[PDB]
């Protein structure tokens, strides 16, 4: 199985630099080049550069002066580094691999690293229960959730019961509050008759602040 | 425009 | 750089219809175009290579055609799992460039929202802030009105809305409205009401609680 696994998301101060590691498996770096693509609100999908099997690099013209790509063949690691970042460099960064060693049709992508460029500070969220009750029950179905409040930057991962509960889950897009901190809720509907037997836990992981919270949500 | 939270066009 | 122009920007279709995405190039690129799918919270998925060549693991309903400057990605029978953005890429000229994308939305029957309301947690109240959350679950189409009332005072400007992307399984949307008060203001009042309007409801739905 071909895979590409990138390091986690995080905040980078303006003018400072960006560093992402792409670890590959299911193929050797000595046989394929590894490309870097990013996706911004400004310019959508932009191709940034590539490090080839033998170490050579190409960089898209607007980035040649602030972009460097290196690798460790033995460790199956590719390193992306970009200098002098500004705010419109806030993007999802991807590593990718083409179908053949020389081509550009990207059949394999990393999961993407969301880099935020901003002068602010990293803040972990508080997690509050959205408790099931009569006011959230309808025809045997109860809704419940977690309020993931006041963190920065995006993103946060939310799961339920350590991945075993996925059906009927809705994790809403984060909104930016006037405080400059994000907030979101994640809800799920369950049979109301399971509330006395099953435990419901939202697993919250805000990787940029290394904050991991498991919030047990109970009928009040 | 592309949205970083959802990775979708908005 | 080649400029790739995808049209239109949004496509809305019903399940089982055929659908076509267009990618126009600012100069001839032969057949050097690849197509990608991006689902909600996903990475791009490669669909077609070199205008029309198929990819292992991609459903047969996807196909592409075209040459020169004018290209087409086709889905012969849309499913709700096809809800995504679609991008084209040219690589006849360095550097490889991407189109700005087309959004594929799905139609379906009107579905009224289920409405639930959540008071603030005693946990949050300790911190000095009060969030009241109103949830509108699994409805179509996306348009809805949420109106907050506190002891019959209409609230304005102190709530925020979030809407999920379209559900890839049943084509509905869900919406949260969160009303945020200070603990003091919240304790100064009794009746918290979320009133909901939507095409699928014949009269507005109010869900509400008394603090306590």
């Amino acid at each position: 199985q071909v895979q590409l696994k990138q390091s986690g998301p995080g905040l980078v101060q303006p003018s400072q630099s960006l560093s992402i590691t792409c670890t590959v498996s299911g193929f050797s770096l000595t046989n394929y080049g590894v490309h870097w693509v990013r996706q911004s609100p400004g310019k959508g999908l932009e191709w940034l550069g590539v490090i080839w099997s033998g170490g050579n690099t190409d960089y898209n013209t607007p980035f040649t002066s602030r972009l460097s790509i290196n690798k460790d063949n033995s460790k199956s690691q590719v390193f992306f580094k970009m200098n002098s970042l500004q705010s419109n460099d806030t993007a999802i960064y991807y590593c990718a691999r083409a179908l053949t060693y020389y081509d550009y049709e990207f059949a394999y992508w990393g999961q993407g690293t969301l880099v935020t460029v901003s002068a602010a500070s990293t803040k972990g969220p508080s997690v509050f229960p959205l408790a099931p009750s009569s006011k959230s029950t309808s025809g045997g179905t109860a809704a419940l959730g977690c309020l993931v409040k006041d963190y920065f930057p995006e993103p946060v991962t939310v799961s339920w019961n350590s991945g075993a509960l996925t059906s009927g889950v809705h994790t809403f897009p984060a909104v930016l509050q006037s405080s400059g901190l994000y907030s979101l809720s994640s809800v799920v509907t369950v049979p109301s008759s399971s509330l006395g037997t099953q435990t419901y836990i939202c697993n919250v992981n805000h990787k940029p602040s290394n904050t991991k919270v498991d919030k047990r949500v109970e009928p009040k | 425009q592309f949205d970083l939270s959802t990775r979708r066009l908005k | 750089d080649i400029l790739l122009t995808q049209s239109p920007v949004i496509l809305s279709v019903s399940p089982g219809e055929r659908v076509s995405f267009s990618c126009r190039a600012s100069q001839s690129i032969g057949t050097n175009i690849h197509w990608y799918q991006q689902r909600t919270n996903g990475s791009p998925r490669l669909l077609i290579k070199y205008a029309s060549e198929s990819i292992s693991g991609i459903p047969s309903r996807f196909s592409g055609s075209g040459s020169g400057t004018d290209f087409t990605l086709s889905i012969n029978s849309v499913e709700s799992e096809d809800i995504a953005d679609y991008y084209c890429q040219q690589n006849n000229n360095w550097p490889t460039t991407f189109g700005a994308g087309t959004k594929l939305e799905l139609k379906r029957t009107v579905a009224a929202p289920s409405v639930f309301i959540f008071p603030p947690s005693d946990e949050q109240l300790k911190s000095g802030t009060a969030s009241v959350v109103c949830l509108l679950n699994n409805f179509y189409p996306r348009e809805a009105k949420v109106q907050w009332k506190v002891d019959n005072a209409l609230q304005s400007g102190n709530s925020q809305e979030s809407v999920t992307e379209q559900d890839s399984k049943d084509s509905t949307y869900s919406l949260s409205s969160t009303l945020t008060l200070s603990k003091a203001d919240y304790e100064k009042h009794k009746v918290y009401a979320c009133e909901v309007t939507h095409q699928g409801l014949s009269s507005p739905v109010t869900k509400s609680f008394n603090r306590g």
